[PDB]
């Protein structure tokens, strides 16, 4: 958003997070041994799901798989979940031990109700494309439309691409998987726990397909994600 | 058991809860007109039940019942589950505003540990028999030792409730639980809610009348509907 | 503050 | 609320 500073010829090309073959493909370019069994190249897209697309923390992820198996990668995709991104902080080309610093700023740079919705978009799915109103439930605001959800949501996206806007077939934001664990380790355990049951009370009222508005008032199709936030939050 | 302290002909003689029907003689004793439609009685078996057999509480309700009909009544029967005893306390014969100020005193006497399983019993039902072990997912520390906290707990201010069989279950009482409400840490309910929760669906890996069985342990889900209550309390 | 005074 | 801000 500096560029609404400027008055000018202003032109943009934007970085956006490495495709899943092109992670193959710089893989491949380090020395990395490709998978056989399936639960090797399972193994593979699930440290690419998990840094969701990520130079850097790929890089990190690489610079530690120390004895290069598969095997002690898994591990490292183990130690992801349940230690967050500390569990493969490195020293690597990159100025920045592991991704969490570097985001650090850029919650700080962040509007303070900026900083609330981002602070709450821990208790969501992640790599899961979900609804405005679904998301009116965890975020803050000081009525009966709350697009001002979208408005936060939204400059949440521009500002360290943290969301990830896409317009149809309806109107839903995204928390990817690395940009979520920054946060799974980072903010108030309490927070965490407020999110979830400050969820299941909107929670009632009355695969690559979206989540029907006939089927909202039961998020358990995501139960293994929320089973994994309460485990945490009991620790 | 200060009587411990006591070698001798210790003799003693416990003040139970006013009985249900004893109630109706206390009001029928300063004037109280008594029900007629199902839910009027049923209102101050609200009361009778809410104030957990109160000599002292049931007094601060009279006092505080100004017009003296039954739609006052429950006017109050209201306001004592979304505020507490301060929804009732009054000027009484009673040297305590309210029963919480007097139990506060019964809550900072107590060993430091009891003040946790004390603090904890919040996320119970109130008036329902569960088993010792059904108690072991809330309670800090073979888990027996919980029921010695649980003895130690309604030897000191009849704070729980004591049942040996069928089987071996305490039990806690309402207004000894509102006490409790707006008094433990706004935060804590909700973590002992969840603590639950946990404990429990971990006894779903391991595979009236009537005591609550061991097929069965695996689902509070019964009493959801206060569960769903207490969990709007502290979550906001 | 686990309780009120207490 | 955000632990040191991360």
């Amino acid at each position: 958003e500096i560029s609404n500073a400027a008055s000018q010829t202003c032109e943009f090309i934007e970085v956006t997070s490495l495709e899943i073959d092109e992670c193959y493909d710089f893989l491949e370019a380090y020395g990395m041994p490709m998978p056989v069994g399936e639960k090797e190249e399972d193994v593979l897209n699930k440290t690419i799901e998990l840094s969701s697309g990520n130079p850097a923390t790929l890089m990190m992820f690489f610079k530690s798989c120390e004895p290069k198996t598969f095997e002690k990668m898994a591990q490292l995709n183990n130690k992801l979940e349940s230690r967050g991104l500390v569990g493969v902080e490195c020293i690597t080309p990159y100025s920045y031990k592991s991704l969490a610093m570097a985001l650090q700023r850029c919650v700080e740079v962040l509007s303070d109700e900026d900083r609330s919705a981002l602070a709450f978009a821990v208790v969501m799915p992640p790599g899961v494309d979900i609804p405005v109103k679904l998301w009116s439930c965890v975020i803050p605001v000081d009525e009966q439309l709350d697009d001002e959800v979208a408005d936060r949501l939204k400059r949440l996206s521009k500002r360290g691409a943290l969301l990830s806007g896409k317009r149809m077939p309806v109107l839903t934001f995204k928390i990817d998987h690395i940009i979520h664990m920054f946060l799974k380790h980072v903010v108030d355990a309490q927070t965490i726990a407020n999110g979830i049951s400050i969820l299941e009370q909107r929670l009632l009222e009355i695969e690559t397909v979206i989540r029907p508005e006939d089927f909202p008032k039961f998020m358990q199709l995501h139960q293994k994600f929320y089973d994994s936030l309460k485990n945490f939050a009991c620790c | 058991e200060i009587s411990n302290a006591a070698s001798q002909t210790c003799e003693f003689i416990e003040v139970t809860s006013l009985e249900i029907d004893e109630c109706y003689d206390f009001l029928e004793a300063y004037g109280m007109p008594m029900p007629v439609g199902e839910k009027e009685e049923d209102v101050l078996n609200k009361t009778i039940e809410l104030s957990s057999g109160n000599p002292a509480t049931l007094m601060m309700f009279f006092k505080s019942c100004e017009p003296k009909t039954f739609e006052k009544m429950a006017q109050l029967n209201n306001k004592l589950e979304s505020r507490g005893l301060v929804g009732v306390e009054c000027i009484t014969p009673y040297s305590y505003k309210s029963l919480a100020m007097a139990l506060q005193r019964c809550v900072e006497v107590l060993s430091d540990e009891d003040r946790s399983a004390l603090a904890f019993a919040v996320v119970m039902p109130p008036g329902v028999d569960i088993p010792v072990k059904l108690w072991s997912c809330v309670i800090p520390v073979l888990d027996d030792e919980v029921a010695d906290r649980l003895k130690r707990l309604s030897k000191r201010g009849a704070l729980l409730s004591g049942k040996r069989m069928p089987v071996l279950t305490f039990k806690i009482d309402h207004i000894i639980h509102m006490f409790l409400k707006h008094v433990v840490d706004a935060q804590t309910i909700a973590n002992g809610i969840s603590i639950l929760e946990q404990r429990l669906l971990e006894i779903g890996n391991n595979n009236e009348t009537v005591i609550r069985p061991e097929d069965f342990p695996k689902f509070m889900q019964l009493h959801q509907k206060f569960y769903d209550s207490l969990k709007n309390f502290a979550c906001c | 503050p686990m309780f009120n005074f207490m």
